[PDB]
RNA sequence: CCAACUUCUUAGAGGGACAAGUGGCGUUCAGCCACCCGAGAUUGAGCAAUAACAGGUCUGUGAUGCCCUUAGAUGUCCGGGGCUGCACGCGCGCUACACUGACUGGCUCAGCGUGUGCCUACCCUACGCCGGCAGGCGCGGGUAACCCGUUGAACCCCAUUCGUGAUGGGGAUCGGGGAUUGCAAUUAUUCCCCAUGAACGAGGAAUUCCCAGUAAGUGCGGGUCAUAAGCUUGCGUUGAUUAAG
């Protein structure tokens, strides 16, 4: 509520992330050619390092 | 700066998406607005609005 | 009714030992309301009758100490 | 055949008065080794009546609030009282409490909600599962009225009232209770 | 607590008056019917309008319902 | 008054009464001939095929 | 036969071993050992006049099955039901400057050695001859 | 030594609301225990004839071919009790799916189903989350009116 | 292996001035000399090497008078210096056990000294009202009329 | 590759129960009553109509109409006081009032989840070493299924001490000392110690909450947070009497 009065009401947002995972052993110049493939807001996908 | 933690990337990202609306719904008000959708490149970000009149935008 | 005599007189304790072995139902609650002792030497002097082999173990359990009569059979 | 408590066969207990028959359930089928089960018994009704009385009344024991979850306390206390009936009689101890379970049942009870003949009206009679409700609930609220300032232990109150109240002299509180109810049953009888 | 809503009721008139002759009096079979007969949305509403269909399997199999 | 306390088996369950559902309504039958029969009303779960006792056996029939 | 700890009392292992620690006295007993109050959460002296001995006692065991326990978590082990009264009750820490002594007690006693990482496991002269005693309390029950 | 005869071994669970304890039921020789210690020195101790129950009413001598041990994850003290029990009720029943016909799963589940539906059968019931305006997970808190 | 009873047996003891019961083991007994608590009870009788478990009744003259000496005084006797009452007093600076009356008479000394120098809890304990920052508008009612 | 595998962990799709089967009912209608198979034969909450209250909030809001106030300011910074003051009453809520208890020492099993910042600088903590406790220093790990951490929680259980005593039950009140927080603790922030030991002996007329992992005893975790939970909101453990009207 945005007073204090009313008669006790709780709502629960709740926020559930998912997440996945892949190894690679390969050359990471095709590194690139893994990320531009797809524009989809709907991912946030990460580069780990190729440094090994 | 350094890099920082997962739920907090989420709000950040979040809290980028609500913070255009208000800004371009008070800027673009006479325009048909309605919305914005973004994509996050890490190249040259791409952002579009979906405006009625793409004249007076 | 009160602070009901530790540390035994002789008036009673000659009258412990000659039946209090006899008869089957022996509990510290019990030999500290029909005797005039208060307790916590019910849990004494069953102890010792039980050092001599008048009276018999059933329960060792830290709440209830069960003890019954000799086997007179 | 089952040694409830690793002894004390439900062979010999013979259900006897003919009332109460098929609610007592220390029956061949229905005999366990110790009464700490998973109940599951008010879902629907009438399952509560084949439950073995042995967990019904360790159940009915852990009453207000300290004693409350406490279930593997309140059935050492059943398992000391039922052997300190063998100190006293001798006997296989389910079978006194089940003539406890006879002799504190009441019959007579009054029912009104409004006007009083002694707060309630109408006495009526008993289905032959509430007396045994009551039976059990007697026999803990006796035994725990003469446990609270008395240095007696509760294992041996229980172990004295039930038998006390399974001859019945009126001097377990399921007696003298238990008779006031149906005496004043019979004052507007 | 049981009884079926129209929508249950409504749209297993249509199964059994149009394919009658593919039905029977197996729960299973019907359910794969509707499966892929019409565009059911979940599974929860779907085996619940199979479940009034050999109802009236076992219905229409003998009297002149409303078929 | 000097009677047998006499145990009873009941006919159908015959609903609630007593202005609050506290009461019951059983109908026992008295053990020896199955004709003889009278409406009662005991208190407390019933479980058709019981067999309840009756402190006395003349007392009221439930009807205003 | 082959007798571990595992398939021994373990209630009564502690005795086992808080009569042995007591009787073959390399062990160090601090000077201050009466005036304790033992890990705060209670309010009495212990009631045992050697308690030393039956705590050095239950370090060496759980130290037995788990390894590596530093001071911290030796500690939060041993705490209990802190009644605060009018206020509802908690769980708090046990003392480290009594579990540290102790740690250090069988470390002059060699039966706990330092590790890799922070922490202390028992050496495994630690481990050969509390299972003796624990073959020894095993057939003290049968005798 | 993977030599005669290895692994003729199914493993088994029980749960009871969040405690799961799997037996790893070998062949050998009447061997039963928890995390390495055995059945009798367990912690509830009065519960002691119900985590050895179904060795009692169905047999040591007819189940001492295996070499049960059972690891514990979750639960209480009455829950993990129950949960090994579960486990040692049917992971014998699985042993005699399989390594043996039918014929003795048939002479032991019609023991085990016709006392306590529970031996076997998994617990349906759960935690039922609070709600948002009492102290628990029905009630509420106490109303006041003057 | 106290069995029966000795021929002695001090009924009530006299100790300093509160008199504590016969009919107690020592360490719960004494607790009702103000300044010897429950806790402050069991350094006493395990600094002067004396034992636990009997009652205050078969105690005699000799073991009593090692237990009133080191409790008379207990910071000479290897008992450490923040277990006391009037620790760091504001008269002396020393570590200062007090017993009997004594107890009653710092007390009353913390009052009038407040009450002296007219500072916030001197008005406190001056006025009918509590001093420790307790609210008084619901609680502390049945102190006043 | 100097081993495979998915029962237990994590999810992902899909399968699973529909009142289907058998009987008694009723207009052999909708359906109800138990039984058999089955994990389960009512899992629990979210969203929630039309039409409205002169319900509350202008002190969340540069949502806001009008009025008022506008530099001797109702703007706004700065220090102190009050928001906490007590003959009294009222409402939530903790501890209790013991012996089914309380001490002391052993034995012991979990789930839910939070954690280092563009601003704002200051987090979770392992370990090591100094302290009888609160604590202090150095060394590390963790932007996290990667570290705290198999979260050794409480209740419990067994082992001893105490015995119906306003007692070792209760710990209010209250004295002195010790540390941590911070710009500041005084009107006591909090934490720890020793000492002090009040009512309170199951509760008047009246009244709340709830019926299956439910009431309840029991702890932990978020949120407010520099210090901060008797509050709230989630979690798991223990676990019921009574009801199907
Ligand atoms: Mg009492
Ligand atoms: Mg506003």
């Amino acid at each position: 509520t945005p007073c204090g009065e009313g008669s006790k009401t709780w709502d629960r947002f709740q926020m559930r992330i998912h997440k996945r995972l892949i190894d690679l052993h390969s050359p990471s110049e095709i590194v690139k050619q893994i990320t531009s493939i797809s524009i989809e807001p709907g991912v946030e996908v990460e580069v780990t390092i190729a440094d090994a | 700066a350094v890099q920082i933690s997962k739920k907090r990337k989420f709000v950040a990202d979040g809290i980028f998406k609500a913070e255009l609306n208000e800004f371009l719904t008070r800027e673009l008000a006479e325009d048909g607005y309605s919305g914005v959708e973004v994509r996050v490149t890490p190249t040259r970000t791409e952002i579009i609005i979906l405006a009625t009149r793409t004249q007076n935008v | 009714k009160l602070n009901n005599l530790v540390l035994f007189d002789k008036a009673t304790y000659d009258k412990l030992c000659k039946e209090v072995p006899n008869y089957k139902l022996i509990t510290p609650a019990v030999v500290s309301e029909r005797l005039k002792i208060r307790g916590s030497l019910a849990r004494a002097a069953l102890q010792e009758l039980l050092s001599k082999g008048l009276i018999k173990l059933v329960s060792k359990h830290r709440a209830q100490v069960i003890y019954t009569r000799n086997t007179k059979g | 055949d089952i040694k409830l408590f690793g002894k004390w066969s439900t062979d010999d207990v013979q259900i006897n008065d003919i009332s109460l028959q098929d609610y007592i359930a220390v029956k061949e089928k229905y005999a366990k080794y110790l009464p700490h089960s998973a109940g599951r018994y008010a879902a629907k009704r009438f399952r509560k009546a084949q439950c073995p009385i042995v967990e019904r009344l360790t159940n009915s024991m852990m009453m207000h609030g300290r004693n409350n979850g406490k279930k593997l306390m309140t059935v050492r206390i059943v398992k000391h009282a039922f052997e300190i009936i063998h100190l006293l009689t001798g006997e296989n101890p389910l079978q006194v409490l089940v003539n406890a379970i006879i002799n504190s049942g009441p019959r007579e009870d009054s029912t009104r909600i409004g006007r009083a003949g002694t707060v309630r009206r109408q006495a009526v009679d008993v289905s032959p599962l509430r007396r045994v409700n009551q039976a059990i609930w007697l026999l803990c609220t006796g035994a725990r009225e003469a446990a609270f300032r008395n240095i007696k232990t509760i294992a041996e109150c229980l172990a004295d009232e039930l038998i006390n109240a399974a001859k019945g002299s009126s001097n377990s509180y399921a007696i003298k209770k238990k008779d006031e109810l149906e005496r004043v049953a019979k004052s507007n009888r | 607590g049981r009884v079926r809503t129209k929508t249950v009721k409504k749209a297993a008139r249509v199964i059994i008056e149009k394919y009658y002759t593919r039905l029977g009096n197996d729960f299973h079979t019907n359910k794969r019917v509707c499966e892929e007969i019409a565009i059911i949305p979940s599974k929860k509403l779907r085996n619940k309008i199979a479940g009034y269909v050999t109802h009236l399997m076992k219905r229409i199999q003998r009297g002149p319902v409303r078929g | 008054r000097v009677q047998p306390i006499k145990l009873a088996r009941v006919t159908k369950v015959l609903g609630r009464t007593g202005s609050q559902g506290q009461c019951t309504q059983v109908r026992v039958e008295f053990m020896d001939d199955t004709s003889r029969s009278i409406i009662r009303n005991v208190k407390g779960p019933v479980r058709e095929g019981d067999v309840l006792t009756l402190l006395e056996s003349e007392r009221e029939a439930r009807r205003l | 036969p082959g007798v571990t700890v595992k398939d021994v009392n373990q209630q009564e292992f502690v005795r086992a071993l808080a009569a042995f620690l007591k009787k073959s006295g390399k062990l160090k007993v601090p000077e201050w050992v009466d005036t304790v109050k033992l890990a705060k959460h209670k309010e009495l002296a212990p009631y045992d006049e050697n308690w030393f001995y039956t705590r050095a006692a239950s370090t060496a065991r759980h130290l037995y099955l788990r390894g590596g326990a530093g001071v911290g978590s030796m500690t939060k082990i041993y705490g209990g039901r802190q009644r605060n009264g009018v206020m509802p009750s908690h769980f708090s820490r046990g003392s480290k400057s009594v579990a540290r002594r102790v740690l250090q007690a069988l470390e002059g006693l060699k039966m706990v050695e330092k590790d890799q990482d922070g922490g202390r496991k028992l050496t495994p002269q630690g481990q050969r001859d509390l299972d003796r005693i624990a073959g020894q309390v095993a057939a003290a029950n049968k005798k | 030594m993977p030599s005669k005869g290895p692994l003729q071994s199914v493993q088994v669970f029980g749960r009871k609301k969040t405690a799961t304890a799997v037996a790893h039921c070998k062949r050998g020789n009447g061997l039963i225990k928890v995390n390495g210690r055995p059945l009798e020195m367990i912690e509830p101790r009065t519960l002691q004839y119900k985590l050895l129950e179904p060795v009692l009413l169905l047999g040591k001598e007819r189940f001492a071919g295996v070499d049960i041990r059972v690891r514990v994850k979750g639960g209480g003290h009455v829950a993990q009790i129950y949960a090994i029990r579960q486990s040692i009720s049917k992971a014998l029943v699985a042993y005699y799916q399989k390594y043996v016909d039918e014929a003795s799963k048939k002479e032991i589940k019609d023991i085990l189903i016709q006392y306590d539906r529970t031996l076997l059968v998994a617990d349906p019931r759960r935690c039922e989350s609070k709600k948002f305006g009492g102290p628990g997970a029905r009630a509420r808190y106490q109303k006041s009116y003057r | 292996m106290s069995l029966v009873i000795p021929e002695k047996f001090q009924h009530i003891l006299r100790v300093l001035n509160t008199n504590i019961d016969g009919r107690r083991k020592i360490a719960f007994a004494i607790t009702a000399i103000k300044g010897v608590g429950r806790r402050y009870a069991h350094v006493v009788l395990r600094k002067a090497d004396i034992d636990l478990t009997k009652r205050a009744g078969e105690l005699t003259e000799d073991e009593v008078e090692r237990v009133i000496t080191i409790m008379q005084n207990p910071r000479q006797y290897k008992i450490p210096d923040w277990f006391l009452n009037r620790q760091k007093d504001v008269k002396d600076g020393k570590y200062s056990q007090v017993l009997a009356n004594g107890l009653d008479n710092k007390l009353r000394e913390d009052l009038e000294r407040l009450k002296k120098i007219r500072a916030h809890r001197g008005l406190r304990h001056f006025w009918g009202l509590r001093v420790r920052g307790q609210h008084t508008k619901t609680t502390g009612r049945r102190g006043r009329t």
